[PDB]
C-alpha cells in the first residue's frame, strides 16, 4: 500500500510537471524589479547574486548566464535544459524558481534564496557528518532522484557544492544545468570529476543509473569527509573510478558499506537503484531502517543542525566573491539560440 | 591518513564540473 501511495503521488506530480513542460513560464520579470547586493556563488556560465525583490522585499538568489558565454562553452541546449526544467518541478528538496528574463547580454534565473549555506562548506568545515546526520541528507536526495527520475529527468551533478541547506536544515537542489528529459540512453560529457559514473567515463550510453552512482559518491564524502576517489589530476580520478576498487574508513558501519558497495558498483546490472526494484532496494536497505520517507517529505523530522541567521538577506554562511559589474550590450547577443528561455 | 591525504590534495574546494 505504501508503494501504491508513491505510485499515485508521481502520477499526479507528473501531471503538473507535463503541463509546465510543454507550456513553459517565459519573462516574468526584468532586472531593474531587483536590488543586487551580493555576489553568493560563481560558474563558468557567469555568477549567482543575493537581490532584493523591490516591489515585495523578499530577497532571492539571482542565477546570472553571459549568453555569448554559454554559446563558446557549447552549452545553449544545456541552458534551455536547465530552465525549461527548473520552471516546471515542485518539490521540497529543489529549489523554487520564481522568475526568469533574458536581455541583450544575459540570462537570468530568480530562485528563492536558501541561506544557510553550501553542504560543502559545513561539511569541509565539520570535517565529516555522522552517518545519522548523513543518512538524514541521502534521504532527501533519494527521495528528490525518484522525483526526478519518474519524470524522466536525469540530474548528473550530483556534489556538495550543489546542496544548499535551508533555514530548517533542510536541503534544497540547486543547479540544473545538466539536467536532461530523456527516455533512452544519452551521451554526453558531463559532470564533476569525482561523482562520474563509470559508463559516462568510458563514452558509453547512461542513464539514470549515473545519479545512483552519484549518490554513493555523497554517501561517501558525507560520512567520511572525503570522497571515494580523489586525486591531484583528474586522469588519476577517472583511472580509479573505472577500476572497480573503492576502500571504506574503519569507523564506517557494516550496513553503511554494503549499502555503498551496491551504489558504486561499476556493473549497471548490479548497481542499486538500477535493478527491478528500482529506488526501493535503496530505500529498503537497512541502513535507512530508521528513516520515515513520509516524514522527511514532510520536514517533520529534527534536522542535525540549523544555520546561523543574524537576519533577512544576511550571507554569513557563504564566501565573499569578487564582485563584477554586470553589464548589458546596446545590441541583443546570441538572440536565436536562447529564442524560447 | 586517507584524511591528512585529502586535505593535502588540490581537490578540496570546489569542483568544477567539466564538459
Ligand atoms: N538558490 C540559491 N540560494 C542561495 C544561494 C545559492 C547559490 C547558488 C545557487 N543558488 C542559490
Amino acid at each position: 500500500s505504501e508503494q501504491e501511495s508513491v505510485k499515485e503521488f508521481l502520477a499526479k506530480a507528473k501531471e503538473e510537471f507535463l503541463k509546465k513542460w510543454e507550456s513553459p513560464s517565459q519573462n516574468t520579470a526584468q532586472l531593474d524589479h531587483f536590488d543586487r547586493i551580493k555576489t553568493l556563488g560563481t560558474g563558468s556560465f557567469g555568477r549567482v547574486m543575493l537581490v532584493k525583490h523591490k516591489e515585495t522585499g523578499n530577497h532571492y538568489a539571482m542565477k546570472i548566464l553571459d549568453k555569448q558565454k554559454v554559446v563558446k562553452l557549447k552549452q545553449i541546449e544545456h541552458t534551455l535544459n536547465e530552465k525549461r526544467i527548473l520552471q516546471a518541478v515542485n518539490f521540497p528538496f529543489l529549489v523554487k524558481l520564481e522568475f526568469s528574463f533574458k536581455d541583450n547580454s544575459n540570462l537570468y534565473m530568480v530562485m528563492e534564496y536558501v541561506p544557510g549555506g553550501e553542504m560543502f562548506s559545513h561539511l569541509r568545515r565539520i570535517g565529516r557528518f555522522s552517518e545519522p546526520h548523513a543518512r538524514f541528507y541521502a534521504a532527501q536526495i533519494v527521495l528528490t532522484f525518484e522525483y526526478l527520475h519518474s519524470l524522466d529527468l536525469i540530474y548528473r551533478d550530483l556534489k556538495p557544492e550543489n546542496l544548499l541547506i535551508d533555514q530548517q536544515g533542510y536541503i534544497q537542489v540547486t543547479d540544473f544545468g545538466f539536467a536532461k528529459r530523456v527516455k533512452g540512453r544519452t551521451w554526453t560529457l558531463c559532470g564533476t570529476p569525482e561523482y562520474l559514473a563509470p559508463e559516462i567515463i568510458l563514452s558509453k550510453g547512461y542513464n539514470k543509473a549515473v545519479d545512483w552512482w552519484a549518490l554513493g559518491v555523497l554517501i561517501y564524502e558525507m560520512a567520511a569527509g572525503y570522497p571515494p576517489f580523489f586525486a591531484d589530476q583528474p586522469i588519476q580520478i577517472y583511472e580509479k573510478i573505472v577500476s572497480g576498487k573503492v576502500r571504506f574508513p574503519s569507523h564506517f558501519s557494516s550496513d553503511l558499506k554494503d549499502l555503498l558497495r551496491n551504489l558504486l558498483q561499476v556493473d549497471l546490472t548490479k548497481r542499486f537503484g538500477n535493478l527491478k526494484n528500482g529506488v526501493n532496494d535503496i530505500k529498503n536497505h537497512k541502513w535507512f531502517a530508521t528513516t520515515d520517507w513520509i516524514a522527511i517529505y514532510q520536514r517533520k523530522v529534527e534536522a542535525p543542525f540549523i544555520p546561523k541567521f543574524k537576519g533577512p538577506g544576511d550571507t554569513s554562511n557563504f564566501d565573499d566573491y569578487e564582485e563584477e559589474e554586470i553589464r548589458v550590450s546596446i545590441n541583443e547577443k546570441c538572440g536565436k539560440e536562447f529564442t524560447e528561455f | 591518513t586517507t584524511y591528512a591525504d585529502f586535505i593535502a590534495s588540490g581537490r578540496t574546494g570546489r569542483r568544477n564540473a567539466i564538459h
